[PDB]
């Protein structure tokens, strides 16, 4: 019965999209075995998601078929036909900002699946093309996203040759715009198959195709149209090119167009942009490898001029493909006129640097810039400067910023390598993550600290300022979460383990620690279940550091947060109670969380909040024994909370956590105060001063009960510490004033239920 | 001895029908995913007993560790999809394995009188 239970996978997959933790653990847990079952059985998990997807299709939804796609996208890429062709094929053509990631998914998917399956898809787009002889284009467009290689391209072009004369206009420019995307799929997947094109049937095909595209551009527009593609068929025609460097005279005479174009001495704006377009991409061409390089050498100088100029800038993917380029073929003045310049020259410069990171044997790696690190640095702090002291201006900053960024996750190696310099790049990192109105900049600066916290980049920047830095960039941290905290915290759980590694290989260091033991503390009471159980995490890492530092007090009960809403809040505070040791940060953690609470308490006479850092002060404070003699006061004063919309819920939040959850280290001044408080309900003949004091009388003798109640270890020997008998005497001498009325029955009733 | 991996594997695949604890199946079916991948070509045997409770483990579980071995045991029985199906334990006589060590008379217990007699009349004179 194997098959039956791989449906039943299937099945379970199809139930747990969102559309229809634990379930997101299942579901990527579900897809993973999925995708594993079609490593062996793929037609059957590729049936079961193609059924699902046409299910689905006739935010979540999104969501769902993202699921499907990237499912059958990393199937398709583990593949070791009928149905691939006759049902998968159309779901996945029917999807060609979440439209444009579901597109992309698409053709991931639609790529992986052409690898094996190609002449099918050839085959629907051989039929569109024939339709099209005798107006709907959408599967031309299949074209631009298919795994295509030489033997395949060489076809495509064939193809399409024979039968382009007879295509209807807007079908010949569907084609001409997938023609151009299609080789440079081959081109990106394929450089030693491009490589060898340099090293006559393809030229053929390019040449003839190249004559009737030529035929096609009657006008202007079409013109600026073809040119992309007639270039790309120019450098599939290598010895036409030999030629023309001296049958082809229309292929000279559109070179000298696009070089007379790029000199600004074409009229026509739009052949110009379109010439741009053309002659990026032959320098691109080059890259991925002869004589195409004297046809870049011809054009390059005019191109850098049109693109490149500060003084008549051009109308930025288009100028990055350049500057790559240009890098590429000689790895520099129009880099330092894009260091120097327009802001868009600074974004072109970062994000041609990024993708040179993260895109062959022959190109240059990035390390040649590591000259210019100095300007980089320089060009962040200003621009870091610009953007905090900050429309269209400021937003663009912003953009640049977040590209400078991306660039040091994808390299810190280079601003290290040519240098205090490191100081200065770590701060203004740190200085975004808190930065509340750019997100997207702080996630990213947080995963740029990150990769700079790698071993390999703390070597460039070696103990003495890991220690200085390091430690700088906690305290800071530390001291504004102090003040998307969560995210800031896991982070920072991340940066410890960085730290414990780099020790582990190994007075501001004392500072740091302290704030981030201040740190945790506070985030214990957090109103967000995930930053408490982070911070609890980030006790092992502090207990691992020590670790690591004395292999050369809290440490037991730090181990045992690390072993774990209002069941968490109780076992946080339940472990609170366990630290006996007073230490500079726990101390600091109570006062601060006791002056937040007392600007709370104030604002409320949130309210979740304010419970928990309660329930944090009570079962914490015993490690300051005042400040703490005021909180108490508090407390009490808060027990008779008279406030008419949060009153019941202050009395009974405060009752509860005085109650269940306070130091047993402060029931000796518990006592007292309330012994002190309830001594003066009586006047100096000893008779009772009788709704305020009634109501203390009731709340205590609840709270004392809970006391008397709780079974928490070492509490009998705090309990020892303060007499209670003049408390309990003037609790019953007051109770035996009240009235025989119902609330008073029940008060006497608690009473003999707390004395028992 | 594929009898005697045909056995054990119906054991383990007789705890996992029946018991109850969700630690218990942890365990059992961290056996059962190494034992499908070591025992490939007698696994099939035991696929009739798993395929009810592995069916009802996907749709409804959520614990990814007892899901772990349950996705690995059907992704090692595609992978090696034969040579012994269910009946093999009939052959020399286990079909009622699974059978009688499931939750809780006159066949068995004629049979059983008649043992019994034998037994008596044998042994004792």
């Amino acid at each position: 019965r194997p098959v039956e239970w791989v449906q039943a996978v299937v099945s379970r997959f199809d139930e747990q999209l969102p559309i229809k933790t634990h379930t997101k653990v299942s579901t990527e847990h579900n897809k993973e075995c999925l995708i594993n079952i079609s490593k062996y059985k793929f037609s059957l998990v590729i049936s079961g998601l193609t059924t699902i997807l046409k299910n689905v299709n006739n935010k979540n939804l999104y969501l769902s078929q993202l699921i499907i796609l990237d499912t059958l996208e990393k199937c398709l890429a583990g593949q070791p036909e009928t149905m691939l062709v006759k049902q998968l094929l159309p779901e996945i053509c029917h999807f060609l900002q979440h439209a444009a990631e579901l597109r992309n998914s698409a053709s991931g998917v639609l790529f992986s699946l052409s690898c094996n399956n190609f002449n099918a898809v050839f085959s629907r787009i051989s039929t569109r093309l024939q339709e099209l002889t005798v107006v709907d284009v959408h599967d031309i467009e299949l074209l631009q996203y298919i795994n295509v290689d030489c033997a395949k391209l060489k076809r495509l072009l064939k193809e399409t040759a024979f039968k382009f004369k007879a295509l209807k206009k807007v079908a010949q420019l569907a084609v001409i715009n997938s023609l151009e995307k299609a080789f440079w799929n081959w081109v990106e997947n394929y450089p030693d198959e491009f490589t060898k094109l340099y090293q006559t049937d393809m030229a053929e095909c390019a040449e003839k195709l190249f004559d009737l595209v030529d035929g096609f551009a009657e006008s202007t527009k079409r013109k600026a149209a073809v040119w992309p593609l007639q270039i790309i068929l120019l450098i599939l025609c290598p010895e036409i090119i030999q030629d023309i460097s001296k049958n082809n005279m229309n292929k000279k005479l559109f070179l000298d167009s696009l070089r007379k174009a790029l000199a600004g001495h074409g009229g026509s704006r739009q052949l110009t942009e379109s010439a741009a377009i053309a002659c990026v991409k032959l320098c691109k061409a080059s890259t991925y490898i002869s004589v195409i390089f004297l046809l870049v050498q011809s054009m390059v100088v005019d191109l850098k001029n049109l693109l490149f100029n500060p003084s008549k800038p051009f109308s930025v993917d288009l100028m990055i493909d350049c500057l790559v380029s240009c890098f590429r073929i000689s790895p520099n003045q129009h880099f330092k006129i894009c260091l120097a310049s327009p802001s868009t020259f600074h974004y072109v410069l970062v994000n041609s640097l990024h993708r040179i990171i993260t895109n062959l044997d022959w190109w240059p790696k990035i390390d040649a810039v590591y000259c210019h690190s100095v300007e980089l640095r320089n060009m962040f702090g200003e621009t870091l400067h610009k953007a905090v002291q900050g429309d269209l201006e400021t937003r663009s900053y912003k953009y640049l910023l977040l590209s400078m960024v991306k660039l040091i996750h994808a390299d810190p190696k280079l601003l290290l390598c040519n240098p205090g310099s490191t100081a200065e790049l770590i701060t203004g990192l740190v200085q975004l993550v808190p930065q509340s109105h750019m997100p997207e900049i702080a996630q990213e600066a947080m995963e740029a600290l990150l990769v700079l916290h790698q071993l390999d980049s703390i070597d460039l920047w070696p103990v003495e300022t890991f220690w200085e830095i390091s430690s700088q960039m906690l305290f800071y941290i530390c001291k504004k979460l102090t003040s998307s905290s969560t995210e800031i915290l896991k982070w920072l759980r991340e940066i410890l383990i960085c730290r414990n590694k780099f020790l582990l290989k190994n007075p501001i260091c004392r500072q740091a620690q302290t704030k981030l033991e201040v740190a945790l503390y506070m985030f214990l009471w957090n109103p967000d279940t995930e930053a408490v159980l982070v911070a609890m995490s980030c006790f092992r890492h502090l207990c691992e550091e020590a670790d690591i530092r004395c292999g050369v007090p809290n440490y037991n009960t730090f181990m045992e947060f690390a072993s774990v809403r209002a069941a968490l809040q109780k076992r946080v505070m339940a472990l609170l109670r366990r630290i006996e040791h007073p230490t500079a940060g726990n101390t600091e953690a109570w006062e601060d969380t006791h002056a937040k609470w007392e600007q709370a308490t104030k604002l409320i006479l949130s309210l979740q909040e304010w419970i928990n850092m309660t329930g944090f002060l009570c079962a914490l404070g015993g490690v300051c024994l005042t400040p703490v003699s005021k909180f108490m006061d508090r407390l009490l004063s808060l027990m008779v909370c008279n406030h008419e919309k949060v009153g019941l819920q202050i009395r009974t939040n405060v009752k509860d956590l005085v109650g269940l959850e306070l130091s047993p280290a402060l029931y000796p001044m518990l006592f007292n105060k309330l012994k002190n408080t309830i001594s003066k309900f009586f006047d100096s003949q000893g008779q009772v001063l009788l709704d305020t004091n009634t109501q203390f009388v009731e709340q205590t003798i609840a709270i004392m009960k809970n006391l008397l109640d709780n079974h928490t270890e070492g509490s009998s020997e705090h309990l020892g510490q303060a007499s209670i008998e003049t408390m309990m005497l003037n609790l019953v001498r007051y109770v035996r004033v009240l009235g025989n009325m119902v609330h008073a029955i029940q008060i006497k009733t608690k009473l003999c239920q707390l004395v028992e | 001895d594929p009898k005697i991996q045909a056995l054990l594997l119906t054991v383990l695949a007789t705890l996992v029908k029946y018991t109850t604890d969700e630690f218990d199946q942890r365990i059992l079916y961290e056996y059962l995913a190494e034992a499908s991948v070591v025992f490939p070509k007698v696994f099939p045997v035991v696929h009739n007993l798993l395929d009810s409770k592995i069916n009802t483990l996907l749709s409804l579980c959520q614990d990814p560790n007892l899901l772990n071995p349950i996705h690995g045991i059907v992704q090692s029985v595609v992978y090696h999809e034969p040579q012994y199906q269910t009946s093999y334990l009939q052959s020399f006589g286990f079909n009622g394995l699974w059978r009688f060590a499931g939750p809780f008379i006159p066949d068995y217990a004629e049979l059983i009188v008649k043992f019994l007699d034998a037994l008596i009349d044998t042994y004792l004179p």
